[PDB]
This record gives structure tokens, sequence and C-alpha cells, in this order.
């Protein structure tokens, strides 16, 4: 999920924005 | 610099890239 991606592990622009509505 | 976005970071960051169109969890 998105903290794993992007807290515990780092994300780029393009996985985050996998995210937006 | 530090590349983690946690809690409150990370929904700035998403504020940030998603916009007002808004972000899904």
């Amino acid at each position: 999920g998105i903290v794993e991606q992007c807290c515990t592990s780092i994300c780029s622009l393009y996985q985050l924005e996998n995210y937006c509505n | 610099v530090n590349q983690h976005l946690c809690g409150s970071h990370l929904v700035e960051a998403l504020y940030l890239v998603c916009g007002e169109r808004g972000f899904f969890p």
C-alpha cells in the first residue's frame, strides 16, 4: 500500500500519482 | 535529502501532486 511504497521505501512522482483521484 | 514520505508529509506530497482533484488512500 501507499505507506509501504512511499514511506518505508521511496516512491517516484509516477508512483505517487497512481493514487490521485 | 530524505526521500521518504510519511504521515503529514505524504498527504502534503499527495495534495501537491494530485491537486484539488484530490487523492484516494
